[PDB]
């Protein structure tokens, strides 16, 4: 029952993995809020695992398509999709905790059937691969370069470390 | 079981 | 339960099992799907072979579902390695990577029964591996490899082009032994030798 | 949860999850409600899906062509089969993407059982299906059932730029 | 728990089980549903009893549930190939794959005991395969072949023409003894050889 | 586990199981329910004994649960078909199957122990086997059919009519020794030798 | 929740499988639609893969004994019970979605216990067996004769075919 | 259950179970809450726990230090791992503890899965994280935090009155 | 099903299993994963061969998974201890521990059959271990040294600077038999020796 | 699947195991983790060299994961017992049990391949045991006299103080070849005696 | 099952 | 098989 | 595989 | 291993 | 064990 407090003060939170199920009615409550007032920012709380990419991205869509700005904050922990939407707030209103950690890693997928069902699997995992680091590499301003090349091993960034990479804009004392 | 079987 | 049968001569009485009997007249019998068990009895017995007469023929009796890649190469080595020629019969299918082996045997002495099956396909994986994309992207080539290494293979012994292999394969194909006769799988079809 | 009953206000329903017969018959009954209260306004569906049952999925897609207003589909996360098909079913050039959505399109999966003579008769249907589910996507993209049928042959994905060219949806969604 | 019995003879003490005693008399045994396991090994007895004795009669006692398709071409092919003559004999029943091999012995050595039974039907699947409409496409085209060819062979070994046991195997078709003969399936009922009766 | 023993003669020393040496005196030992893995194995040792020395009668000792049909009916005409006479005898009990077996014995030589038992009822189904109507029907025909012929393979050998058989096997119907005598599945009841 | 807005409409729907569950609140509904007004008629929205005969029975007796009207749709798919429902609606309100697919087949049951048991469940089979061809043929207007050879194996009919069949009277 | 809510009002929130993200999440949720509502009055945190995941816990750290208001902190029937951590968290001097209470300091327990260059990076974060555990503890503790890492070895309980002297918490309740 | 032979002399009548007259041959079979059974069945063989002739050659086929790290290194230091030179030849694939044994042959004498295959990777754990991070501590600094000690192996035998293998094995990397020759795994690739 | 080989003599034919050659040589091979199934083959392997040839010394080739601490006593005090010295020799671990095994050799005699390794810990109980504390009281009470007595049994073969041992074992401690000999668990490492290098 | 089988 | 095989 | 193993 | 193991 | 079992 406080998630809708928090809904009244346009807090919206993110506390579990990302999937269909929290992405849609996450995806619901930015436009709701949007509806209600176009003004007033929209604040994401990170605490999460990580959890599937196109539910992820099915949530990075709508906060750039909401009017108002998504601030996002890092609770406990940042990893996968984690990490990605909240890099993906809006620049300088991006938040983390002190001892927030982010964990920033390649995507993992899994393959199955004929080789010729295989072909294709691998070429979507080029596709989404790709277009996680140049987003990535955006967000945080490093290098496509640098990002596959940290990526490929788990990366933990501290909030201190986490700052100076770029994944956010302050921490709050 | 002889007698008768065997 | 298999029955043992005897046999006996001036030099003494022999006990022996049906598939004993088989194997001394040279006949190695592949009747199980494809694994490292099966493909390292298999490769024993054929060296075997090898080592008792080099210059007579050896017998493959094959009735498979097919098997593992691995496994499947390390029996076609044997076979081609081998100085005496194989000849390769198919009892009721030959499935996969048994279609492949079926194939391998040497031109001229590949024969199928008149109702035995022949399937082809490409290589398929049943369960899910996962990992990174980096490691699934290796798997994915290594997966490619293997299923171009299987049409290569297939292409050379069969006569048709790889290209043709890998549309045929693209989908499953059961041919019987007629048509696995003019696939160029086997070269020719067993007839029965009944005299009724 | 309660955003659901938020929506249906705005006149918003949402295929989150897989297609089956009970979500199906919730979503027709919805778009029959709608309807009711006003015929002339839109009604907007919201597609992330997997994909689900042909049967269940028709259901929906008839529905959808019968009723008086306008359905605009929007594929948010993903549309696949039953969520590709409904996406492009939808009333054309109100038919939206976002700029990362992906559709996924192919060939129908069934299964067989039974005796050589249940099996020729699931055989007949997987054809009849097979058909028509071309005939309608060919329809809705704009594109030859031929290309249709050898495209769906193996999953076959597009982005938001490539659905837009293939002719799935109309829009983009700044 | 089966007992093996003790033969003598001025050359020597042989001890041996049953089963052997039959091959050694020329009969196989197939007691047991058909699959890869029982049909190499059917496949092997008869390839031996060839090698030692062509000339001489081979005989098969069935009872079986029946089973698997290539297996049981495999063993079809490998009685039909054979240069001796086989004969069958049904104990207590002969089902689906069982009943063409009891059919597929040579014509007059084909026969059963009196209270045996022979079901014939259509090829089956109990289980479910999933896939692409493609494959499916593939594998119920293939499936008719099996079920037509199972038709074609029943029909020249039995007399009847493919139509009607297509007609007949539609549904399962259970059949004694003195119905299978009728048939065509078998051509005798083997009678009591008893003494006091 | 079962001891060994070990037998002698001039001629040699013959190690030996206890089941052998009931068959080197002509006796089939049925112990379990009959199945296919049973009725095959009697079979066989039917047919051996049968060859060994036709003129010579044949011992089957019977303690069983009873079992499949096509079992009992492979076991029963190869009973019948060999040219020896077949001395049967029940210890313990001898149930459904297993009775008509015991029944099957040439007549005179049916016999059992006094404190055994004869269990004789129709045919049952402990699963549920489904389809269409038209594969029940026929399934449901077959069903009957061997009802029927147990009551016919029951009725030649007891004396009784098959009506009474169908009367008694409706329900489950328990036998002491005497009372499978009376009823004509037995002919005698073997006495102890003792003092 | 919209059921509840559906049943405000005379609208009863049949989404799944036919079971005794459903087929009492099903039944219950229509007495009480017919109880409130009896001149208008209720409408059963099926989407169904089909169920078990008895509770399906319950349902079709209770659309008959309605004095109002039944209205029968079919929107997803209709077979077995469905199929039978669907036609057993008021002859000329039957409709049909075009895409609705119709199963027609042979009942399905199955046997257990002694041959004497197994007897008499045969006997039921040949009486269920001949009163569902007796009433898809007055549904269909088929010959009794030809309602038992299509349904020895599945037939599947669309909108199209299942409207010329008898099945449902309207497409829309 | 009713009473939690009936808590709330007092400004009491209540750690009863493990700590996990979700229990973490509620807890941080009602502190932000409640400073909102009034931040001139204190927040009394009672704690049974196990203890629980360290991110899920210093999430609740955090936001405890963060907050305008003070935290008083009441072990009632067991503080142990990250329940002994936030215990000594709250407040200097409105840290308090039932006479029976227990608690429970230790090491950190991780786990290692993977390839060896995986491990390696899993124990670079067991070395950063277990450096700041014991810098805090001996912080709230007021030990040397040489003392700590020694102590903290293995398993250490101290009662109520051994928790007062340590220095976990401020004062017993009588 | 594997079938016995039989062999005859002057001197008697010998009833033999292919994989004994293998190991008569001097020839043992690693076909399975490498665990404690294996590696102590395979060590006992080497010492015996050892025994009967220690101035002949040993050869090693192997078809293998891989397996475990302490299994591996006892059958590593059997072979290296062992007097007579080892000869490796590999069947269908050596993978992970598997490979290190192949390379772990003794110059020029490893080789491989032309469609077998080669991967090497790190050292894995594929479960999970908990405990105290002082625990984990140590752990962890044993398998950095398994880690290391594979590329150590590896690099001595192969020729390859130990950096290029830590390099190489961070992911899954398959060799072809021509390509585990220029990696320096095998010396050469057995050439089919067929007459036909 | 383990091969057996063939030796012949003037005096006749010997086909024997591996693991039967190196018992032979007076070789006992543990491969597996200690429990009283390999305890007690170990003892008897143990007592019987002893009654073939008292004089002669026995080999323990140990490649263990270890085990309990009862089938361990067991096997040591027959070392200890058996009037012929015993080498101890480590292919590829020795862990727990298995390392006071290796330990335990006469001195002298103790040895370990090159990459061989070895592990020492303090008793460890992998499951839970439950009870009142009276019971609770005496198996903790148990435990630590097990403790104490795997650091008193170390120490002296090892040479090493029974307090030092118990500060080292406190947590796992692996140990390589040229360590395991520094500490005292082996007197020396194998070199490899390849005639090619 | 002699005559004739075998 | 035989002839030829073998 | 003699040539040369063995 | 002999020498000296034995 | 001997002297004295056995
Ligand atoms: C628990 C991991 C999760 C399953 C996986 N996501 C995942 O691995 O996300 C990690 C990530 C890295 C960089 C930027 C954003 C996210 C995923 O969605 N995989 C997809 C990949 C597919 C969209 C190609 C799937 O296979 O389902
Ligand atoms: C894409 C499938 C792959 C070729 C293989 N599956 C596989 O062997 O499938 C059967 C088969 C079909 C056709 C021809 C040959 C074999 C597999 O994954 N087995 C591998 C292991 C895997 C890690 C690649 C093996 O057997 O070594
Ligand atoms: C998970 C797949 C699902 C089971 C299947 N649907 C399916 O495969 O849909 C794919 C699709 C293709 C084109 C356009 C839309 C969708 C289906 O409904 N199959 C039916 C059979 C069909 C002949 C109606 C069923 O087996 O239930
Ligand atoms: C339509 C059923 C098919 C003929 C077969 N089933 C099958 O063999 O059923 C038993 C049977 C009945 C009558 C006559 C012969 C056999 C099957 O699927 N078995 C195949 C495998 C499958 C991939 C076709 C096999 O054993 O090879
Ligand atoms: C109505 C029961 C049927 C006679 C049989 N059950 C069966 O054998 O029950 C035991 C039994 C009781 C009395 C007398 C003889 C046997 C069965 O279903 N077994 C059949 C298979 C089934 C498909 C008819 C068999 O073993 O062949
Ligand atoms: C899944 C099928 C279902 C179990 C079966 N119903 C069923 O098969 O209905 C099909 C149908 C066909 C034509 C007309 C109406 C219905 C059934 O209720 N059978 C009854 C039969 C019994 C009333 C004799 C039962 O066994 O419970
Ligand atoms: C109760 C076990 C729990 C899994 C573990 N927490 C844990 O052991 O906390 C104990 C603790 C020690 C010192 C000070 C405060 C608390 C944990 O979160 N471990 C992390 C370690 C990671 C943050 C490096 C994990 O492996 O998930
Ligand atoms: C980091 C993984 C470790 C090297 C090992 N895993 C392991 O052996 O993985 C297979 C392998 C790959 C490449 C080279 C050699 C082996 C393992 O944990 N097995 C150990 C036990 C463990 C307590 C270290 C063993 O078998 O002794
Ligand atoms: C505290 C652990 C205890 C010493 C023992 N565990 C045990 O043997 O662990 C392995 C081990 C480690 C180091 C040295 C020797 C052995 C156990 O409970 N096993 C006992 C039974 C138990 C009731 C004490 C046994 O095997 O006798
Ligand atoms: C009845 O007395 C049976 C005796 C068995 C004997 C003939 C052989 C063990
Ligand atoms: C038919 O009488 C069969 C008899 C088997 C006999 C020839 C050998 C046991
Ligand atoms: C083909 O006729 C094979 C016969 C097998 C025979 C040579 C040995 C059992
Ligand atoms: C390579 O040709 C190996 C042959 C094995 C042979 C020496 C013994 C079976
Ligand atoms: C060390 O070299 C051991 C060798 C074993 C040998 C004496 C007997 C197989
Ligand atoms: C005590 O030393 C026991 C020794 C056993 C020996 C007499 C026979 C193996």
């Amino acid at each position: 029952s406080v998630y809708e407090r928090l809904l009244s003060e346009r807090i919206i939170f993110l506390g579990s993995e990302v999937n269909d199920e929290i992405a849609n009615r996450l995806c619901a409550q930015i436009l709701l809020l949007a509806a209600e007032d176009a003004s007033k920012d929209i604040s994401l709380y990170i605490n999460s695992p990580g959890g599937s990419i196109s539910a992820g991205m099915a949530i990075y869509d709508t906060m750039v398509l909401a009017p108002c700005d998504i601030a996002t904050y890092a609770m406990g922990m940042a990893a996968s999709m984690g990490e990605f939407l909240l890099a993906a707030g809006t620049k300088g209103k991006r938040y983390a905790l002190p001892h927030a950690r982010i964990l920033m890693h390649q995507p993992l997928g899994g393959v199955t059937g004929s080789a010729a069902d295989i072909a294709i699997q691998a070429e979507q995992f080029a596709v989404i691969k790709k277009e996680m680091f140049r987003l990535n590499a955006e967000f945080t301003g490093q290098p496509i370069e640098r990002i596959e090349a940290d990526s490929d091993r788990d990366r933990w960034f501290t909030a201190a470390e986490a700052l100076e990479y770029g994944f956010v804009d302050h921490i709050i004392t | 079981f002889t007698p008768x079987a065997p | 339960i298999l029955p043992s049968f005897i046999e006996h001569s001036s030099f003494g009485v022999k006990e022996s099992n049906p598939y004993n009997k088989l194997f001394e007249e040279r006949i190695i019998f592949l009747g199980v799907q494809v694994d490292d068990a099966s493909a390292n009895d298999i490769m024993a017995q054929l060296l075997v072979l090898e080592s008792l007469d080099p210059d007579r023929d050896i017998t493959m009796y094959i009735n498979s579902p097919g098997g593992g890649f691995t496994s499947l190469m390390a029996i076609y080595d044997t076979m081609q390695y081998v100085r005496a020629d194989i000849q390769t019969v198919c009892l009721g299918q030959a499935a996969s990577a048994a279609a492949v082996l079926l194939a391998a045997g040497t031109p001229g002495k590949r024969m199928a029964l008149p109702n035995a099956r022949v399937l082809i396909h490409q290589p398929s994986l049943s369960g899910v591996i996962q990992g990174q994309f980096s490691d699934l992207e290796i798997q994915a080539a290594e997966i490619e490899r293997m299923r171009t290494l299987m049409e290569t293979t297939l292409a050379r012994h069969t006569g048709k082009d790889a290209g043709v292999i890998r549309k045929d394969t693209d989908r499953d194909k059961i041919l019987t032994a007629e048509e696995a006769k003019d696939y160029g799988i086997i070269d020719t079809v067993l007839e029965y030798r009944k005299l009724s």
